[PDB]
RNA sequence: GAAGACUGGAGUGCAGAAGAGGAGAGUGGAAUUCCACGUGUAGCGGUGAAAUGCGUAGAUAUGUGGAGGAACACCAGUGGCGAAGGCGACUCUCUGGUCUGUAACUGACGCUGAGGCGCGAAAGCGUGGGGAGCAAACAGGAUUAGAUACCCUGGUAGUCCACGCCGUAAACGAUGAGUGCUAAGUGUUAGGGGGUUUCCGCCCCUUAGUGCUGCAGCUAACGCAUUAAGCACUCCGCCUGGGGA
């Protein structure tokens, strides 16, 4: 079944650790076996309300066609104790 | 209907009364039609038809009133229903208003008005009373 | 709910002639795997009322079928049993 | 007055599309009534459910 | 009763649709309360009036930060779902029911159901947690001829969560379940078909819910009236003057 997973880096970031924590997530749902089908930036944008002390952040897209429903766990979980992502949703469809 | 099929042919002649139609169609038996062709015999409705389909059949029966309306039959009533079936004697078979209505009883030459059952000297089920 | 596949094997195992799906034969068997399908549910999930009526519903309607196959056929009624291992 | 997507045909509240979204918020983000927007009930179910899914995301304010 | 046959009741298959239906886990923003720190200073709060109360040990107000609990503004509508109780923030996992369309499949496989077994608002009980607001009992201030009350200032059990009991209500539509038949007009929810139009769109038909107004019919009257309290068949529960009770 098919899956949307956004989220939210911090604005505060350089572009090397940043690729390496876009990449992190993208790796732990393929340890799954969730296929990913994009892993694409939706870019650089202001929050309408400050839900940590920033205010604008990158927003990431990603789409998966996933049937064990771990994978989706997993990076729950495993993005809920990291710092580097302020915000997330999984949505089915 | 889901448990008598006679007590539903009874009233849905009595509500077609109620409101002066002129006819009404239901589904077909092999005890209806021979009701049925009683009731025309005898001068209750005005014509009785046969409509074919797939699985069962249809009747539909022309009702009968007055110059003036003044409907020809004015009451139906069944007396055997599924929870109590009342058998009549050959000297115990009931007249319906002193005669002027007609009592159909379920003998052993099949069905048969009031009268005509008291000249076999049979009995058996009686149905229905109409007049 | 089994899935539509699974239900599909189920109903291709047990069919008495190559196009059939209603005849009991097949109904008694769906409604056997989907009650032990509801039956680890209800083992796990033991709050769950609105699902335990649909789960006796499911009961009483297959017990009916079971008994209307007992008295139509008997023999038909003895083999499904001892395919499905009821009793 | 006639609905909106019933005209233009859109079977999909999307909850990424934010400009389509600020028409049907009022000036503090309090959703309009579907007596002055003017959609169907069964698109408007539809239209609320993507509102709160994109006020949780950030993309729209929850009070301004 | 037996031996066959049929598909209209009942159910399955195939294609679609809507929904605060239920259980588990995680998350969100407003608002009250409390705490810490700057500005400030003489009041704040409260009522028909007033007082109890809080404040120079510096509140109330105002700006920033932190802690915790409970409920989910706008959407929201005689709208939706569920057998009843009842269910309203968002996401994921496990799940039950319902409607429409097709005619593929079985061929009466159905209805009701005493005793039996399950569910059952709130208050209440037992063990272990939590406790921001609210508030039985209680204290003080008011009103009154009196005021074990209404009003004001506070305030514990509880309201919350886990497990197990309790089994009650104006648990109400004061209307048991199943089926069939009997004028019309107009809103609304979820679908299907058709005519027109370039599409939107306008009109008609139809299935399943939900409202209103009304003919026949019924009722002691009020009123009900295709969602009957009308005309009928099957099964169940209950009633036979009031008090004692
Ligand atoms: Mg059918
Ligand atoms: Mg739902
Ligand atoms: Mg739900
Ligand atoms: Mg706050
Ligand atoms: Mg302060
Ligand atoms: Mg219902
Ligand atoms: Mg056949
Ligand atoms: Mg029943
Ligand atoms: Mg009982
Ligand atoms: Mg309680
Ligand atoms: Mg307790
Ligand atoms: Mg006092
Ligand atoms: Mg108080
Ligand atoms: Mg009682
Ligand atoms: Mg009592
Ligand atoms: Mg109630
Ligand atoms: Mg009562
Ligand atoms: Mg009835
Ligand atoms: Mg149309
Ligand atoms: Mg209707
Ligand atoms: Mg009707
Ligand atoms: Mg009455
Ligand atoms: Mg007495
Ligand atoms: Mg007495």
């Amino acid at each position: 079944r098919k899956y949307e997973i956004m989220y939210i880096i911090r604005p505060n970031i350089e572009e090397d650790e940043k690729k390496a924590v876009v990449e992190r997530f993208d790796g732990i749902l393929t340890e799954n076996g969730a296929e990913i089908i994009e892993s694409k930036e939706w870019g650089k944008r202001r929050l309408a309300y400050e839900i940590n002390d920033y205010r604008d952040g990158f927003y990431h897209i990603v789409k998966l066609n996933a049937d064990k429903a771990d994978s989706i766990n997993e990076f729950d979980r495993l993005a809920k104790i990291s710092d580097d992502i302020v915000r997330h949703m999984v949505i089915k469809e | 209907v889901m448990t008598d099929p006679i007590a539903d042919f009874l009233t849905r002649i009595r509500n077609a009364n109620m409101v002066k139609h002129d006819k009404l169609e239901l589904p077909a038996s092999k005890i209806k039609k021979e009701i049925a062709e009683i009731l025309k015999r005898e001068g209750f409705i005005r014509d009785v038809e046969y409509i074919e389909d797939d699985n069962a059949g249809t009747i539909r029966v022309f009702l009968k009133y007055g110059a003036t309306g003044e409907r020809v039959i004015t009451g139906l009533k069944r007396i055997s229903k599924p929870g109590l079936r009342v058998y009549a004697k050959s000297t115990e078979v009931p007249k319906v208003l002193n005669g002027l209505g007609i009592a159909i009883v379920s003998t052993s030459q099949g069905v048969l008005t009031d009268k005509e059952a008291r000249a076999k000297q049979v009995g058996g089920e009686v149905l229905a009373y109409v007049w | 709910a089994l899935t539509q596949e699974r239900k599909n094997e189920i109903i291709a195992e047990y069919r008495v002639h190559d196009t059939d799906t209603g005849s009991p034969e097949v109904q008694i068997a769906v409604l056997t795997a989907e009650i032990n399908s509801l039956n680890e549910h209800v083992r796990v999930h033991k709050k769950d009322h609105h699902s335990y009526r649909g789960l006796m519903k499911m009961v009483g309607h297959r017990r009916n079928l079971l008994t209307y196959l007992r008295k139509k056929d008997v023999q038909r009624y003895r083999e499904l049993i001892k395919r499905l291992g009821l009793r | 007055k006639v609905c909106y997507f019933t005209s233009n045909g859109i079977t999909h509240i999307d909850y990424k599309d934010v400009e389509l979204l600020k028409k049907f918020v009022s000036e503090r983000g309090k959703i309009l009534p579907r007596r002055v927007t003017g959609t169907s009930a069964k698109y408007q179910r539809k239209l609320t459910v993507a509102i709160k899914r994109s006020r949780q995301m950030a993309l729209l304010p929850f009070v301004a």
